């Protein structure tokens, strides 16, 4: 297919193994989740241009909205995080393994 | 669990989005409108082990 | 000899011991959510260039 | 009970019995047969409904 | 919380669920599924120690993650299919990414790690929700994508959540953790008979919330969370004892109970598919399920551990807990193997 | 009855007796029609077993 | 398996032509069966609540039995139908395809030959 | 690595040794491979060292295994002229047990993985042999 | 079948709403005329079995069974009335609702038309026995005893559940009826020998088969009397039932799969039996020789000639209520010395002489003496396995001096000898409990005089 798919595919990949392979934070998991929410936009976007699926075009404004809302949930569990610990290390959350 | 609650109360939630060859809006035509109408037209109704 | 030890040893306590080793080692997790996501990456790894399930 | 009754009460048992094996087996190659083909009511899953296509003239002719 | 609010996000739960369940679109799809993770949140929360907190926040991200791959599945679809119908997917990249994602929202292995951690950080009622009705909605789409569904995937994610569900639950004191690894087991059963019969896997899925539904609502009417608390029934709620050992006999398969009634017609369409091996190992594989119900049921029902001095004082408090369905649920959970053919209602 | 309880045990025997016989007009259909035991039908006889 | 079967007319629990078919009587065993099943969890409720357990709510247990075959005579209807649907689409497959089920030629034992296995 | 029991069960049996020990130690590579990443990936090693031994631990016991239970099964489908015949995968599967047990340094597991392993390996010959489908395809 | 699973399930509603002191001698009574009630079942023809309905038939096999099984309760409530006479009223009825649930099992276990309604009531079994075993057992052993007892027999099951629907799938049925007229010969395949296998298993643990048979020394110990009772009299017997059902449907294959597993019952036998020679628990020496008499039943259903049905038949009959009565008599002493050990209370003639007599007819009877159907049995299973092999007799033969051996010494220990004197709480012997022992003996007498209704369907 077109060669710019490759790109906007390899950068949601990307940004998956930033998400499926955390250091400390939970801002940058975030961070690197929102990073695959704008690659799943560009790349929705460059299909619904390409093909002139007109109704389409309010599908990633929708896909925008909801995820970002998810965001702002995220966020919000980051800041119940970080008023327990002083941080938001994913390695103090380990209360549950027993 | 397809619980077809469209169909049953008559109802257009979400068909309207679903294919291209849908009622756009302005009478915008997709790029691919006439396969995608050719490709659905001929595989209405005969099922998707026949439609293959 | 063989029934207080070895036809008790084969069949039960070598089955079950298995079954409490196995048990043993798969809920020996440290919780760290690091670590489950490392292992989801390992298996989507294996699941397409090793068992090739996108084919 | 007479074995008049026992005989006749255990061949009408047999027959339907026989009856349900016969129509199992029938049951299992109809299922075979409408999984492999697709030609009957079973297995039937679904395409795009073709109602909902726009069959009105277009913005540009070429479609 | 405010009951109001209590009320308005247990609606918009099931608003999200019943999106998923009625939408022809992957998009209402998507939506169903974000709205049903974005409502669901709170009802972890509810109690708000850090344990709700760390559970809310593991769950946010293995949802998250799946939805991301969800809509990477549709838009992969969207490509190659150049359509958007909740039907068979037209690429196994798209179906193997769909079938990953579901697999990560319920929990199936090697994606089974949420599952103990989440339900041990959350109250009962929250992991009741969690392991009833949030199995719901992805198995209602894996009923309608597998055309497209890979055997060899679906099969292996089968086997290996009913593997490693089964021996979970063995080194388990905690009840909630026992709960969480008999669902990746029960999930495992139910999608390895989805692509040969679906309505073997909607017999099993309703046969299952029904027992872990009695399962929860005994462990909220007794307010036991482990199993040591839970030994302490016999003393102040006789009858309790009685249930439990009926339905935990019932959640192993035992006949004549009804939990023995979907695998066994999992089986029942197994054999027909000349699937011999896999069926038998997954049988053979349930008996540590049913390992650990005979453990929670020697220490609860068929002895009687010591209790304390205090429990002198609740034999003057009835129960004052709505205890919902709690017969109905103990009757259908064990008396139903004789309506057995009933299961063509779900054809 | 100041001993109710000792029918419950033989009525149901017998009520169980009931639907045994119950069941036998229900795989009546090769009564007289065995290759064995088939016979013209006695005077003021309608069927062979009940 | 029949889910295009019941996709012309979807979530319908009793379709019209389930009326064709004869209802189950109310002397049913499957019925009475699930009014065993409604008393059952009638006397549960009782003993959970340190209730009098034949004693306590008679009109509660009374719509225990009423409830549980008030919503399984319907079940059964519906099972009824579903095999019956089940039936006739078996029976009119065979019918459309006749290559796909010859009649075999039965052969009496006459013919039938069958290894003997002596057991000794 | 679909093909590397494609590439070990072509080659018929008591034929070309080499090769299909070479197979069988490629698969039981593969494995260990598999079993080493989702070792370090759960449980995780105090240094980079300590994985890569685990990881050439687990790879060459199990390579090891697969090794001597291709050229054990060869060599006895060979003196026996029995290719067709679960007894070999019998002897191979006991040999690839004792294998298994000298590299766990013990002599129950090696026994019991003897046992286990030649009745799994004699099930794989049959399966083989009558057509038996663990992943069976939907027919009905 | 129907006239007798109804009183069955009428006796839960005359356990629960008995006055108090009333739940022992209604549920007595009133089985006792379900046991009278059973006699009906001897209606059988020497072509047709006595085929009731759809589900529901019974044959010269199961008809034994049968009456038997609907014996047992009366006997299992006479025996168990005493130790758990302390206990709370809620928990006898419970108790007693295991047993009545049991008997309703296995009624309808042994009448079984179809064969997963067999599966489903054989594996139904469990239950009640397993709560009987690991609530109202005395020691501690009695949780692992039923989780040994447990999954032995769901190990061995759940392949037989796939075997069965595997056979409804293939030959379109599991109907016993049809299945004698559309049986096909089973060839030599792997797949044909552990379909063989799968068929089988279960039914080799639950004899049990020498080697599988570890749930038993601790399932029949561990129990209480009328688990006991219901363990080694009926539920052994539900295997040797099965394989007699389910070796129509395992031929030739059966004629060269049998070999190890004979050799594992003609070993089993002389090595059980001689264990019983050095047990010092008595309740698990009559486990043992369960063992060792379950050994003969399945050899001789394994060589399946008809002088070896029939005399498996009434060896299973004869074992039920041989091995019941030792059970009880063991009972009788164990509710005088609190203890198991069989070289504790010796020298018992001197103080009970009519239950000395009761033990010396058992014992007899245990060593198959003529003309007992123990005897019958014995005698017709070493005539049809000396038709299979001639060298066979050794091992009959020399078990039958084994197995006079450790009838008598159990006779010596317990009874004879000198009485132990520190043990003063020997009561004279209730009227209950010599009750229970001719109940036990004397139909077990009277079928002496009439053997043929106990010799199966090939009479
Ligand atoms: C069809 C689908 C039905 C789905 C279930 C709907 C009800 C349950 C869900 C909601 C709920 O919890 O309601 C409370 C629930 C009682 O459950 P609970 O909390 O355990 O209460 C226990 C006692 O009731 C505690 O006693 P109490 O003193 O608090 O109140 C006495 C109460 C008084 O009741 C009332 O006052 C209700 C009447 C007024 C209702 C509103 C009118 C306006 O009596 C009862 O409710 C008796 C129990 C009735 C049976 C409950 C189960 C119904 C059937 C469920 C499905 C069974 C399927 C079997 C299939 C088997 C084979 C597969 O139901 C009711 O109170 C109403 C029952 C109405 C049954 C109608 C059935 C036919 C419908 C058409
Ligand atoms: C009938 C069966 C279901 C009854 C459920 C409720 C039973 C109950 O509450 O009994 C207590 C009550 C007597 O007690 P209470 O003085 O009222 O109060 C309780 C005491 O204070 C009790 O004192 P406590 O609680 O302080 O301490 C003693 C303790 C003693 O407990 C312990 O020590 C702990 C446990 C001991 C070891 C475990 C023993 C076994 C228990 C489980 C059963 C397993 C086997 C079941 C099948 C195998 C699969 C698991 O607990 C109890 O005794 C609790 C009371 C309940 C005992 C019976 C439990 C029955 C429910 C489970 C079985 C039925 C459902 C599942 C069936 C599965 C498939 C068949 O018993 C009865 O009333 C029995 C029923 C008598 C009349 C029956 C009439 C039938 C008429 C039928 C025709 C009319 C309707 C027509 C409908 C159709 C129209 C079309
Ligand atoms: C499978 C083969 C065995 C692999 C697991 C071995 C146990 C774990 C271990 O290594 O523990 C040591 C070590 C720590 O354990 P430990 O400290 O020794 O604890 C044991 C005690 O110390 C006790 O001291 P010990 O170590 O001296 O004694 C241990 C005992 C050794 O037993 C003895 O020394 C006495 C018994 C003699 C050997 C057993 C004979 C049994 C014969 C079969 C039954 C009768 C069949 C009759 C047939 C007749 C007709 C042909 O072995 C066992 O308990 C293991 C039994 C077999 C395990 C698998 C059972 C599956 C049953 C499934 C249902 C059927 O664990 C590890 O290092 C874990 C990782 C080990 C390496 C990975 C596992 C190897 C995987 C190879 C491929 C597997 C293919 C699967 C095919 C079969 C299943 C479908
Ligand atoms: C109590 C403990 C011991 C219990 C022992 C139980 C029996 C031992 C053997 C059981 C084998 C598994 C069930 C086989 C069912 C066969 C049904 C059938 O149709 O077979 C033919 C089918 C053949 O397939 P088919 O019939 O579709 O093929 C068509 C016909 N041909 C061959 C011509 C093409 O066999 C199989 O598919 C596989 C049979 C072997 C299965 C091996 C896996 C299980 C391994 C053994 C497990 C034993 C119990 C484990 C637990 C022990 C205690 C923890
Ligand atoms: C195999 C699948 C992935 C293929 C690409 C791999 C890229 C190279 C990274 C390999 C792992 C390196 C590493 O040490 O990762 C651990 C680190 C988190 O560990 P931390 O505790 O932060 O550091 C101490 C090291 N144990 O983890 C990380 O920092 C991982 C960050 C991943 C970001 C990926 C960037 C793009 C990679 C190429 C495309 C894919
Ligand atoms: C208690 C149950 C109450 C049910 C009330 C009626 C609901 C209804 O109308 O359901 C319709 C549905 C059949 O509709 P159908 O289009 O076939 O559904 C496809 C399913 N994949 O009907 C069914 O699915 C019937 C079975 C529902 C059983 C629910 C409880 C178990
Ligand atoms: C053969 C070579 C394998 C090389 C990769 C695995 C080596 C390993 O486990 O390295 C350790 C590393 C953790 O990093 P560590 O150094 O412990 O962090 C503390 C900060 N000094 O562990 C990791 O970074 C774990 C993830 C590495 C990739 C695992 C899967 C591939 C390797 C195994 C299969 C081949
Ligand atoms: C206890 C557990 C018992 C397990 C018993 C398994 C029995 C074997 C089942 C798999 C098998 O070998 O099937 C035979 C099949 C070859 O037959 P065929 O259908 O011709 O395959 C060619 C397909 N293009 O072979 C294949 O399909 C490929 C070979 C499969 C080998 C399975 C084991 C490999 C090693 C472990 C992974
Ligand atoms: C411990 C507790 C007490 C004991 C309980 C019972 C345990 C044992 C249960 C199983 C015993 C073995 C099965 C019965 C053997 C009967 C005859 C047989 O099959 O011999 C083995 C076989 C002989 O070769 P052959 O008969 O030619 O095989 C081709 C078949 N068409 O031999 C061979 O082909 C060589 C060996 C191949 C592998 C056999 C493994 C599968 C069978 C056992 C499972």
């Amino acid at each position: 297919m077109s060669l710019v798919y490759m790109n906007i595919m390899m950068a949601f990949t990307v940004s998956l193994t930033g998400l499926l392979m955390y250091r400390s934070h939970l801002m940058s998991s975030l961070l690197c989740l929102e990073g695959m929410m704008l690659s799943l936009f560009i790349l929705a976007t460059l299909m619904i241009l390409n093909s002139h699926f007109t109704l389409a075009s309010m599908m990633p404004i929708i896909l925008l909205v909801f995820a970002a809302c998810e965001a702002a949930l995220g966020l919000s569990l980051l800041v119940m995080v970080s008023n327990t610990y002083g941080t938001d290390y994913v390695q103090n959350l380990n209360l549950l393994q027993c | 669990p397809f619980f077809d609650v469209q169909k049953k109360l008559g109802v257009d939630l979400d068909h309207w989005m679903t294919i291209q060859s849908a009622e756009q809006p302005h009478r915008i035509p997709a790029r691919c409108h006439a396969f995608e109408k050719e490709w659905i037209e001929c595989a209405h109704g005969i099922g998707s082990i026949r439609a293959e | 000899l063989l029934d207080l030890i070895w036809l008790e040893t084969i069949l039960p306590k070598t089955i079950s011991l298995a079954q409490m080793k196995m048990s043993t080692t798969i809920t020996s997790q440290k919780g760290l959510i690091k670590l489950y996501f490392l292992s989801f990456l390992i298996t989507i790894l294996i699941s397409t260039t090793l068992l090739n399930f996108h084919e | 009970d007479a074995p008049e009754k026992n005989y006749e009460r255990t061949m009408a048992i047999l027959q339907i019995e026989s009856e349900k094996a016969e129509l199992r087996l029938k049951e299992l190659e109809v299922r075979r047969l409408m999984r492999a083909k697709g030609d009957g009511p079973w297995f039937q899953y679904p395409t795009i409904d073709k109602a909902l296509i726009d069959h009105s003239p277009k913005a540009t002719p070429d479609n | 919380m405010n009951p109001i609010i209590l009320i308005i996000i247990l609606m918009t739960v099931m608003l999200g669920t019943i999106i998923v369940m009625i939408s022809t679109h992957w998009l209402l799809i998507w939506i169903g599924f974000e709205m049903n993770m974005l409502a669901i949140i709170p009802i972890m929360m509810k109690k708000h120690n850090p344990r709700a907190t760390e559970a809310s926040t593991k769950y946010f991200l293995t949802q998250s993650t799946a939805s991301m791959l969800l809509m990477m599945a549709i838009i992969i679809n969207l490509m190659f299919s150049g359509q958007w119908t909740v039907m068979k997917l037209f690429n196994p990249m798209a179906s193997m990414l769909m079938t990953m994602a579901l697999a990560m929202k319920l929990g199936m292995a090697p994606f089974h790690f949420w599952v103990p951690e989440v339900t041990q950080g959350i109250p009962l009622s929250s992991g009741l929700i969690l392991l009833t009705w949030q199995k719901l909605a992805p198995m209602s789409v894996l009923y309608q994508i597998l055309p497209s569904i890979n055997l060899d995937l679906i099969l292996t994610l089968s086997i290996l959540s009913i593997t490693i569900g089964g021996w979970g639950g063995l080194n388990q004191t905690q009840l909630r953790k026992i709960m969480a690894y008999s669902s990746i087991a029960h999930m495992g059963w139910m999608t390895a008979v989805l692509l040969y019969n679906p309505t073997m896997t909607l017999l099993n899925l309703i046969i299952y919330i029904i027992m872990t539904s009695t399962m929860f609502t005994l462990f909220m009417a007794n307010s036991t969370t482990t199993t040591l608390s839970l030994s302490h029934t016999w003393n102040k709620a006789p009858i309790m004892t009685i249930l439990v050992l009926i339905t935990l006999l019932s959640m192993g398969g035992l006949p004549p109970l009804s939990g023995f009634m979907p695998k066994w017609m999992i089986i029942q369409e197994m054999t027909k598919n000349d699937s011999i091996i896999l069926p038998t190992l997954m049988a053979i594989t349930a008996l540590l399920n049913l390992y650990f119900y005979m453990r929670l049921t020697y220490s609860t029902a068929l002895t009687m551990f010591p209790s304390t001095n205090n429990m002198k004082m609740k034999w003057q408090f009835p129960t004052t807990k709505r205890m919902t369905l709690l017969p109905t649920m103990t009757v259908l959970s064990t008396m139903l193997l004789p309506l057995t053919p009933i299961l063509s209602i779900l054809e | 009855r100041d001993h109710w309880i000792h029918v419950l045990v033989p009525v149901g025997f017998v009520f169980g007796y009931y639907l045994d016989r119950k069941n036998d007009e229900k795989l009546a259909a090769f009564r007289n029609k065995s290759l064995l035991y088939k016979r013209e039908l006695k005077p003021q006889e309608e069927v062979t077993w009940k | 398996m029949m889910t295009g079967r019941q996709a012309r007319a979807p979530l319908q629990f009793l379709p019209d032509e389930a009326r064709s078919l004869p209802p189950p009587k109310l002397t049913d065993p499957r019925l009475a069966y699930i009014g065993f099943l409604g008393y059952c969890s009638g006397l549960i409720d009782n003993a959970i609540r340190r209730r009098p357990v034949l004693s306590a709510g008679l009109h509660r247990q009374f719509l225990y039995i009423t409830s549980f075959v008030f919503v399984g005579y319907y079940l059964l209807k519906r099972q009824d139908y579903m095999y019956a649907v089940r039936d006739h689409d078996m029976f009119s497959y065979i019918k459309s395809h006749p290559e796909d089920f010859p009649e075999k030629d039965k052969k009496t034992y006459r013919e039938v030959f069958e290894e003997f296995h002596p057991v000794r | 690595a679909k093909t590397l029991l494609h590439q070990y069960w072509d080659i018929p049996e008591g034929t070309e040794c080499h090769r299909k020990t070479y197979a069988a130690t490629s698969i039981g590579g593969a494995s260990g491979l598999v079993v080493s990443a989702y070792s370090v990936a759960l449980k995780t090693p105090t240094s980079f060292l300590e994985g890569v031994a685990r990881t050439g631990r687990y790879t060459f016991t199990a390579a090891a295994i697969g090794a001597i239970f291709g050229l054990t099964s060869c060599i006895s489908a060979q003196v026996r002229e029995k290719p067709d015949d679960p007894l070999n995968y019998l002897i191979g599967g006991c040999a690839g047990g004792l294998t298994l047990g000298a590299r766990t340094r013990s002599y129950g597991i090696g026994a019991a993985a003897c046992a286990y392993m030649g009745l799994t390996a004699a099930l794989v010959k049959m399966g083989q042999l009558e057509g038996w489908k663990v992943f069976a395809e939907p027919k009905v | 079948m129907l006239k007798y699973i109804i009183p069955t399930m009428m006796l839960m509603p005359l356990t629960w709403l008995s006055k108090n002191s009333m739940i022992w001698i209604n549920t007595t009574l009133h089985s006792l005329l379900i046991s009278l009630t059973s006699l009906l079942l001897l209606n059988q023809f020497g072509d047709n079995s006595l085929n009731f309905s759809l589900t529901f038939f019974s044959d010269s096999l199961s008809t034994p069974l049968l009456i038997l099984t609907m014996w047992l309760l009366p006997l299992m409530l006479m025996a168990s009335q005493h130790h758990l006479s302390k206990e709370n009223l809620a928990r006898k009825k419970l108790f007693i609702s295991m047993l009545i649930l049991l008997q309703l099992f296995l009624i309808m276990t042994f009448t079984a038309t179809e064969l997963i309604f067999f599966y489903i009531m054989f594996e139904a079994t469990l239950v009640p026995t397993l709560i009987i075993i690991t609530r109202w057992g005395n020691q501690t052993e009695r949780l692992n005893a039923g989780l040994y007892f447990l999954f032995y027999t769901l190990a061995g099951s759940l392949p037989l559940l796939v075997a069965l629907i595997y056979i409804q799938n293939t030959m379109g049925s599991l109907n016993f009826l049809i299945l004698q007229y559309w049986v096909q010969p089973m060839p030599n395949s792997w797949s044909n020998t552990f379909m063989w296998l799968a068929c089988m298993m279960a039914f080799m643990v639950k004899m049990p088969l020498y080697g599988l048979h570890l749930w038993l020394p601790k399932a029949h110990v561990e129990a209480p009397i009328a688990g006991s009772m219901v363990l080694a009299a009926i539920l052994l017997k539900l295997g040797g039932y099965g394989m007699m059902r389910i070796t129509l449907l395992l031929n030739p294959i059966t004629d060269f799969m049998a070999y190890p597993f004979i050799m594992l019952s003609l070993w089993g036998m002389i090595m059980t039996s001689s264990i019983c020679l050095r047990q010092t628990d008595l309740k698990s020496l009559i486990a043992y020789s369960s063992v060792s008499h379950m050994a003969l039943v399945i050899v001789a259903i394994l060589i399946q000639t008809p002088w070896s049905y029939m005399g498996a038949t009434a060896l299973m009959i004869a074992h039920g209520l041989t091995s019941s009565m030792l059970f009880c008599l063991a009972n009788s002493n164990y509710e005088r010395v609190h203890s198991r050990t069989m070289i504790l209370a010796r020298g018992l003639q001197t103080l009970l002489p009519l239950m000395a007599a009761w033990w010396l007819l058992a014992s007899l009877t245990n060593l198959a003496l003529p003309p007992s159907i123990n005897l019958i049995g014995e005698l017709f299973v070493v005539m049809s396995t000396f038709s299979w092999s001639n060298i066979t007799i050794i091992l009959m033969g020399l078990n039958m001096v084994i197995t006079a051996l450790y009838s008598l010494y159990m006779l010596i220990t317990t009874q004879r000898g000198k009485h132990t004197h520190h043990i003063n709480n020997i009561l004279p012997s209730f009227t209950r409990e010599n009750a229970l022992m001719s109940l036990h003996m004397l139909p077990l007498l009277l079928l002496s005089l009439n053997p043929k209704i106990i010799l199966g369907p090939l009479y």
